[PDB]
């Protein structure tokens, strides 16, 4: 088993360095071979925290929000906010499958309060504002995934499906 | 038009059928239903109900059965397969006359269960002689080819 | 249509299917279960992109417009397999007819006309019509009449089973002007179609159906009998005897009279027991009032010839026509044996 | 309005205790008016259990729990391990609709631990072996609903609307 | 060569003991591996015999026997009537076929003859009445195949391509 936490794409930022080492488990999946973002697990049934950038669960499927499998250990701050799941990896949500895996895997669950006394709705919008297409990824593509600046340099393949593929609604509250 | 005796003739016989227990009561009835009508037709409908009366043998059990027949359909007529056999048929009859408006299931009933009012039931039957015999040849004759084809031949 | 894909495929529709008004109406209840489609790709890899939001979006989309308005999608395809399944039938009743003494008049796609011989006139139907949803007690010319298929001799043909067939037959004398013939031919099975509803079996309930009849007259005595009692006709691959058993029927029961098992009264005596059939509904009282109206016109008293049970209570509902139908089937299989036997004076 | 709570049905009386006011205010989201139950819930991501029989939290693409709505609170004493959210009632997921919507409702759902120690494996649940099919009828729709099975004796209507409406998953261990 | 034995299959109440060699080798070719019966044997210029089933030889090529291939010999009072051919586990016109075979085969086939003194026209039936279909899975079925009924509990995907592949081409004679 390996350990594979869940991170999200904000064009805020609150993902910078939440993990000890870039790498965590023996071997990872998501990487760039150059046709954009690959083998990427997906969470659907929670949605995209704006404020206090977390995971919060709402009760409308409707909501997709794309991210990007990160791994490693959660930084001594969490498994008591956390919550996560090891499940037989035939129970996975990943789009743009670049060959399958059979392994069981312990996929951490970040974890918002539901805020139970208000009124939380959601909008459709596609990350925008071009001087937020290249601020997320100098934050954690560099670090994590050693494949970039050490395979390939033209980073602007990765410069258009940011706008395109990592949509999350927004939130408004 | 007395398509409505058929259904009739069908309710009444689920009654008189699944009331008379033993099968030799319901072979007596089988032979009852063959030759009364016969007779009913032949003779009258006054004699053959004198007739059948007094081998129905009416004392205050098989009275009450067959008023509970009238209203239960979970009665059973006991008692001397031959004097069972007409107290169905004349169960038969009375079910017709009730469930078409010739005699009154108040006054019936009444009728049945006293005995200064089982002759005034008898004198309003013969009252009613030709109507009843003008009325019921269809019930009767449904009901006889009913029992010759239910009931086994003895 | 979802069992019309088989293997995995299926199941890309077996989820994808209801989930409109039992999910969130809208391109994302696949979205979640869309993987187990990207579950083979890397193995010899040709695909360009594999972001999926529009053929889950668009195979919604196609089955939204088709179940929010609950009819089929045409193709070319569909009419020519049509068409050609049509041909096909064509030719196994133009064997079927000449392999009785028939003489076809139209041989038509999903229509017919012949002249045929009073004796056989049922023994034909009871096969055109199993033929005609592809059925074979015989190989007809050189077509092999499986099972929902017409198969030449390697090539499995579809029939149409589903598709329903009436049949109107007139026993004509040969001295009436084929003029009135034609048109009372015509007509009669043209608002006999339309106008004649029975107690049919619809998903094990009882409905009332309105087409599939077979409709007979001689010259005053018309009679009709069904076809199918089951909708849709055939839903199972083994239905394939709910056809046309009432002829079966017909055929055993006039096979009986004429070898001098059963007298000839049988047809003469049902005028004293059907008012008692008919009133009642106790399949059981039925059946015996059947069988005690079989055996008091028996020659010997051992034949013991039955009608199934589901032919007991269904109820040939005509309306408000000047024509004269008994309401009740097995007057009807009576009033068929009356007209054909009378074929024959 | 009030403070939902939801009631799914297992193949068991695994919940029961989860409905203490059973009245608590005066509508509800749910109809059954003659013909069923309208207007059914639903969660997706969710999975009943036997032992601890509430609703595990999965990324599983295919895991989905249906049940009925029925007011009150569970104890007003958990929520150490419950979640609870409020929502302005257009996040919705109504199955076999028929009706109108109940005023920006908060929810509570039965949660279990995510227990990232044992192999999860979930199948399609369905009604069967109807012994422990009526007691709840006379446990869901009979102590606690008052217009069903006081106004229709057609029970074997209903009863084909049930076997064939709460499709759930499910542990088995 | 690998001795074999051809069930063949209509619906008579008369294959109680015709294979006698139960396991015997090594490889009985039709197989029932989770997936139903596979290696199927269909013998074209044939159909059954039920007065005594064989296989009866006619020159129609519409006619056929669909029986299945194991290795057997039948009762050891026999090469007088049946069809004993060899050959080299190619010509196999062999329906659902997953494997080759050790391209060779003797089988023993029953075999009857014309007995031509009356018509002989052909009569294509199928197999059906559910209490038949079940009435041969107990009297050949756990004779030779043992893999069901405990590898197996779906034993309705076996049960049902019979009643859909398992045709034979009778007599009705
Ligand atoms: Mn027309």
């Amino acid at each position: 088993s390996t350990q594979r936490e869940y991170v999200f794409i904000p064009i805020t930022n609150s993902i910078t360095i939440d993990v000890k080492i870039t790498i965590g488990g023996s071997d990872h999946i998501t990487n760039i071979d150059e046709r954009g973002i690959h083998n990427v697990l997906v969470i659907t049934g929670y949605a995209v925290d704006e404020k206090n950038g977390r995971l919060v669960p709402t009760l409308d499927p409707c909501d997709y929000v794309k991210g990007i499998l990160v791994a490693g250990t959660p930084q001594q701050a969490q498994s008591n906010d956390f919550l996560t799941l090891k499940l037989p990896a035939n129970k996975l949500y990943l789009i743009r499958k670049k060959g399958n895996i059979s392994d069981d895997l312990k996929i951490y669950i970040p974890y918002s309060s539901p805020d139970a006394r208000n009124s939380m709705k959601t909008k459709p919008v596609s990350i925008s504002d071009d001087t937020i297409v290249n601020n997320i990824i100098k934050e954690v593509f560099d670090k994590i995934y050693n494949i970039t600046q050490k395979e390939k340099v033209k980073i602007e393949k990765v410069k258009e499906d940011i706008k395109e593929l990592f949509s999350y609604y927004a939130l408004e509250q | 038009l007395y398509e409505e005796d058929y259904k009739l003739a069908l309710e009444a016989f689920k009654k008189v059928f699944n009331a008379l227990t033993h099968y030799g009561a319901k072979q007596a009835f089988r032979s009852r239903a063959r030759d009364l009508v016969e007779e009913i037709y032949n003779s009258g409908f006054i004699p053959t109900f004198f007739y059948i009366i007094s081998k129905a043998e009416l004392n205050s059990d098989s009275l009450d059965s067959l008023i509970s027949l009238f209203s239960s359909d979970n009665a059973i007529l006991r008692g001397s397969d031959e004097n069972v056999s007409y107290s169905a048929y004349l169960f038969i009859i009375l079910y017709y006359l009730i469930k078409r408006g010739i005699i009154e299931q108040k006054f019936l009933i009444q009728a049945l269960r006293c005995e200064k009012t089982r002759l005034d039931l008898i004198d309003k039957l013969y009252n009613l002689a030709p109507i009843i015999s003008a009325k019921i040849r269809t019930y009767l004759l449904a009901i006889k080819r009913l029992s010759e084809a239910l009931i086994e031949a003895r | 249509l979802v069992n019309a894909g088989s293997g995995s495929i299926v199941d890309y529709v077996k989820t994808v299917l209801k989930c409109i008004r039992e999910n969130l109406n809208k391109c994302s209840c696949a979205e979640k279960i869309y993987s187990n489609e990207v579950a083979k790709v890397m193995f010899r890899v040709n695909v360009e992109k594999a972001n999926v939001e529009e053929e889950v979006k668009n195979s919604l989309e196609y089955f939204e417009t088709i179940l929010n308005e609950g009819r089929i999608i045409v193709t070319p395809a569909w009419h020519v397999s049509i068409s050609s399944a049509l041909n096909r039938g064509l030719l196994v009743e133009l064997e079927l007819v000449n392999k009785h003494k028939g003489f076809v008049i139209y041989a038509g796609g999903d229509d017919l006309l012949a002249m045929l011989p009073v004796d056989e006139v049922l023994d034909f139907i009871k096969e055109s019509r199993r033929a005609f949803a592809g059925f074979g007690t015989e190989k007809l010319g050189n077509m092999c009449l499986e099972n929902g298929f017409v198969r030449i001799n390697n090539a499995y043909y579809p029939s149409l089973p589903i598709v329903g067939r009436s049949y109107s037959v007139i026993i004509a004398h040969y001295a009436d002007p084929l003029f009135f013939v034609i048109n009372d031919s015509y007509n009669l099975l043209e608002e006999g179609k339309e106008i004649i509803r029975y107690r049919v079996m619809y998903n094990g309930e009882y409905k009332d159906a309105k087409k599939d009849v077979a409709i007979f007259r001689y010259q005053g005595l018309t009679s009709v009998i069904p076809l199918s009692l089951k909708r849709p006709i055939v839903s199972s691959v083994s239905d394939f005897n709910e056809i046309a058993s009432i002829i079966d029927v017909i055929l055993e029961l006039k096979k009986r009279i004429d070898e001098g098992r059963i007298s000839v009264s049988l047809l003469y005596d049902y005028e004293k027991y059907k008012h008692l059939i008919v009133a009642s509904d106790e399949k059981y009282l039925t059946e015996f009032l059947v069988k005690d109206w079989i055996k008091r016109n028996s020659l010997r008293k051992h034949v013991e010839f039955t009608i199934d049970e589901k032919l007991y209570g269904v109820r040939l509902t005509i309306e408000n026509y000047p024509i004269k139908i008994p309401n009740d089937l097995i007057s009807n299989i009576v009033y068929t044996l009356r007209i054909i036997y009378g074929g024959e004076k």
